């Protein structure tokens, strides 16, 4: 009910973003919903003696009809000085986690006043006619990274009674969103969070367990082509920047000459047992592999055509964190985009759920492409941050 | 006295640190002085400034120029917060019967001025002479060359006028520069009606006061365009001359067809001086003579009908140039425009129309509001395999094929897999890089061989010759072995052109092509046909 001083971070200012186009379905509906929390005193009209900017759009999540306001944060979070709960680090082990929307109890609690200027926004006008809408927020916005952690106390104080119920339920909290862990059976789980919900009042579902990290395969073959061990080969040497005893010399050896790619080539027992000891090396996890807090998370993706894609996390090259795989049909096929969204958005929520901080990501894709078209498919109320590659890694081949 | 609705004045601050302006009162002569006391008389008499004391530290320096008084607020603005900030197209507005015009030269300066920000503003008017102290004075309203006027003139109008403008949608109203610009659907007396509703709401603050040329542009209550192009004719040109043409051609194809900027626009590169005079090729002249040609007659836009469909469609103009127009109905154009690839190295034509695409959406995002539907110079097939093959992810919104040569194709397709019966050929290329000296060649399963020396190369260039040589010397079918990660790392992007002119001919042997695979392996792990011994002496 009383406001906490805030401020930015030494030699920094207030953030001046521009506010990219909206369509008109999106503006009218931004408009619909920034009159009614006009109305509550959630937000109010400001004047031209406000120079800083945030961007915002809207977007609709699952089984809703009904739009939401999106505050692209992502300048604002990282000009706030934060530093005001270590993770829980067993969340990754429950047998299911889901995912509630707690942005709304944000608007109970007021704003610092001088710190307001900087949450300004603008809805745009078509057509550059009208100059835009201009707000700034008065209570506490959604997707401010000091949202969480100022309301963090009353979040404390609100979820004691469930938490002291029951400890085996594990209760996490990032931006806008309330991930709550359990080893329950799925409809008294479903039940339990339901009585969470109406505990929560008064004042999308997940399996950590269903995934572990993927080792890299080798194919088993009763005839060799000279591609195929080629292949192998190629591959071979890549894991060999990975783990230590990585060995192609009797494989090679196998290919000595000159001869047409689709020719079966015999293994020998030196090659097989070469072979052998290979996959021995690819069963044992990578060494000296550990997170560090201090440092980015990196998200590398690749299209396996066929709605297929892969990706890894990780922090020094070579070294993964986590490796995966996805082919999700959620009606995205006949778009890329779509679907390199959607995968995306997991990829993040799982880094979330794992380290508690959203990746770097690198795309397959076209800043340009990107940019137009990744606001229509986004459903999450985080925005991690993202770089282009535009030339073809050879790794691709090699993580299908 | 009917009571007037006051202007709520916006609070302005100075940038932290930093102490208002103070600078030298320029001296004049007698004359200038003479008319700046007059001026400065009515001025205080209007309330737009007032008289006073030796209290303020703070001076601004005062002109007059050939009757018209001139502050120089050049080192308040300096000192001065940043304020908050684009015209309209005018495609995206829509047609009026009637237009209606009122000056607002009368309300610029009923904006006050916030009252703590007054002494920032103090200006000083020197006697005869020098022999007393001089004239002292401030602004009590925004003034004209101030860092925040437009900008509080303008939020002040639109907070007066939203009013009435939100409880008459059937009426539309903009502010340039000095006037007021209404307009209106409505039978001449419902719209001359709505003019005095108007006048009487702004009467309450206390206001009493085609084509239209606006922004480079004429406005006609039926259609646009843009005002006529003044190509400057000489048989010397300079840079800043190129700059300037350049600029013009820009701003004409908006609305004429057909435009083309690239000749000219590739003697600008790596250059800043205002004084060369520059060649031009027979493209450029070409260039140029087909511009005049394309402006020598008008063409006009038309307004938008929200009720209608709205249409792009492209066409490819050749040498990375495509050209696009925007219309509801056939051949009456909203408006129409250009694209010209990026600088690369190389490209293909699908990557350029996804690009012309996302261009075009964007801007219609803009100007209208929504995205429009696609009509593209590609078939669906060629969209099909490209789009999943591809190793990008990419997407077009809704379109459809319209056959208007020339057609966007996919001159070649690698193989997914190596290729029975057909020659392997394993390729390599070497350099000595301090004697620039190198060999390209291949081995093959049939014993064909080749080896050709290079002087005036690169590991990268020979490794991408011996590709070349190997596309030269083999049948429609070929299977390839590469150890390059560059080379492979080039043609698995799909370029249908480039800059060099050796991925260039690369390009042309994989067109002739039949079949390709191409494989790669690890350089210098002993891989049975991958011979760096033969390249690398
Ligand atoms: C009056 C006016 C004068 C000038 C310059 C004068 C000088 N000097 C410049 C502008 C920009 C406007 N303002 C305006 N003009 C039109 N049409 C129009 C027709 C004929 C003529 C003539 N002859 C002139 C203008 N339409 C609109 O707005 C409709 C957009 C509605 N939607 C809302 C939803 O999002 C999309 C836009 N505004
Ligand atoms: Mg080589």
């Amino acid at each position: 009910i009383e406001t906490v001083p805030v401020k930015l971070k030494p030699g920094m200012d207030g953030p001046k973003v521009k506010q990219w186009p909206l369509t008109e379905e999106k503006i009218k509906a931004l408009v619909e919903i920034c009159t009614e929390m006009e109305k509550e005193g959630k937000i109010s009209k400001i004047g031209p003696e406000n120079p800083y900017n945030t961007p915002v759009f809207a977007i609709k999540k699952k089984d809703s009809t009904k739009w939401r306001k999106l505050v692209d944060f992502r300048e604002l979070n990282k000009r706030t000085q934060d530093f005001w709960i270590p993770h829980p680090a067993g969340l990754k082990k429950k047998k299911s986690v889901t995912v509630l929307d707690v942005g709304d109890a944000y608007f109970s609690v007021p704003l610092d006043e001088d710190f307001r200027k900087y949450t300004a926004f603008t809805i745009p006008s078509i057509n550059n006619e009208t100059p835009g809408i201009r707000y700034q927020y008065n209570v506490l916005p959604q997707g401010w990274k000091g949202s969480p952690a100022i309301f963090q106390s009353s979040m404390t104080k609100i979820l004691e009674p469930f938490k002291k119920q029951n400890p085996d339920i594990v209760i996490y909290q990032y931006m806008d969103d309330l991930y709550v862990g359990s080893d329950l059976e799925i409809g008294q789980h479903r039940t339990k969070i339901e009585e969470l919900r109406q505990h929560l009042l008064r004042w999308y579902e997940l399996h950590p367990d269903k995934w572990t990290v993927q080792p890299i395969v080798l194919p088993e073959k009763d005839s060799w082509t000279v591609n195929d061990i080629q292949k192998l080969v190629g591959k071979l040497n890549w894991a060999s920047q990975i783990y230590p005893g990585i060995k192609v010399r009797q494989l090679s050896k196998l290919l000595r000459g000159t001869k047409a790619l689709t020719e079966v080539i015999p293994l020998t027992e030196e090659a097989e047992l070469e072979l052998a000891e290979n996959r021995e090396i690819l069963k044992e996890p990578v060494h000296g592999v550990y997170y560090d807090p201090s440092k980015d998370l990196i998200a590398e993706i690749q299209k396996q055509g066929q709605g297929q894609w892969t990706y890894q996390i990780y922090q020094e090259p070579f070294k993964n964190l986590k490796t995966g795989k996805y082919a999700r049909m959620r009606g995205a096929h006949t778009n890329d985009v779509k679907q390199l969204t959607e995968a995306v958005q997991k990829i993040t929520t799982e880094s979330i759920v794992i380290w508690g901080k959203t990746p770097k990501f690198k795309l397959p894709i076209q800043k340009e492409t990107w940019e137009t078209w990744w606001t229509e498919y986004w459903q999450a109320t985080w925005i991690p941050e993202w770089e282009f590659v535009n030339t073809p890694p050879l790794v691709k081949l090699w993580y299908q | 006295m009917v009571p007037i609705s006051p202007i709520e004045t916006v609070p302005v601050k100075l940038k932290p640190g930093m102490d208002g302006p103070k600078v030298k009162q320029w001296p004049l002569t007698e004359e200038k002085i003479k008319a700046l006391v007059e001026i400065c008389t009515e001025m205080e008499k209007e309330g737009k400034i007032s008289k006073i004391g030796p209290e303020n530290p703070y001076n601004t320096p005062v002109f007059a120029i050939k009757w018209r008084k001139l502050v120089d607020f050049r080192e308040l603005n300096k000192r001065t917060q940043d304020f908050w900030e684009g015209i309209p197209h005018p495609a995206g507005l829509k047609k009026n019967k009637s237009v209606t015009v009122l000056d607002v030269g009368d309300a610029y300066f009923s904006v006050p001025l916030d009252e703590d920000f007054r002494k920032y503003t103090a200006f000083t008017i020197p006697s005869i002479n020098n022999e007393t102290p001089g004239i002292r004075y401030q602004y009590n309203v925004l003034p004209q060359g101030w860092k925040g006027s437009p900008a509080i003139f303008q939020s002040s109008m639109t907070k007066i006028l939203e009013p009435f403008a939100a409880q008459n949608p059937d009426i539309v109203i903009c502010q340039y520069m000095d006037d007021l610009y209404v307009g209106s659907d409505l039978e001449i007396g419902q719209h001359r009606t709505k003019i005095e509703e108007l006048r009487q709401h702004l009467l309450r603050w206390g206001l009493t006061t085609p084509p239209f040329l606006w922004m480079g542009y004429e406005l006609h209550p039926d259609k646009w365009t843009v005002q006529p192009i003044v190509l400057p004719e000489k048989d010397s040109w300079t840079v800043n001359d190129i700059q300037k043409l350049v600029g013009k051609l820009n701003w004409a194809s908006q609305i004429y067809p057909g435009i083309k900027v690239r000749q000219l626009s590739k003697l600008l590169r790596g250059t800043k001086a205002l004084t060369e005079v520059i060649p031009l090729t027979e493209e450029a002249e070409l260039e140029l003579a087909e511009n005049r040609e394309i402006l020598k007659e008008p063409v006009h836009g038309v307004y938008y009908d929200p009720s209608k469909d709205l249409i792009a469609e492209i066409q490819k103009q050749g040498q990375g140039q495509w050209t696009y127009q925007i219309y509801q109905e056939p051949f009456k154009n909203l408006k129409t425009g250009k694209y010209a690839r990026m600088r690369g190295a190389h490209t293909n034509d699908v990557k350029q129309l996804t690009e012309a695409v996302q261009k075009i959406t964007t801007e219609s995002i803009v100007i209208w509001g929504k995205t429009p539907k696609f009509k593209l110079p590609i078939q669906k097939e060629t969209w099909e395999t490209w789009w999943t093959e591809y190793w990008q992810a990419t997407w077009i919104p809704e379109w459809e094929f319209v056959n208007t040569p020339p057609l966007v194709k996919l001159w070649y397709q690698l193989e997914k897999e190596p290729i029975v019966g057909a020659e392997t050929f394993y390729v390599d290329g070497a350099a000595n890089r301090e004697t620039k000296l190198g060999k390209a060649g291949y081995v093959t399963n049939k014993g064909r061989q080749k080896v050709v020396p290079l002087t005036n190369t690169t590991n990268q260039k020979t490794e991408l010759q011996a590709i070349y040589l190997a596309l030269q010397d083999s049948g429609l079918e070929v299977n390839i072995v590469t150890d390059s990660q560059y080379a492979l790392g080039i043609i698995q992007a799909q370029p249908d052109k480039s800059e060099s002119e050796l991925v260039n001919q690369i390009i042309e042997q994989l067109i002739k092509k039949e079949k390709v695979y191409l494989a790669w392996v690890p350089a210098h792990k002993g891989i049975g046909g991958n011979e760096q011994v033969d390249k690398l002496v």
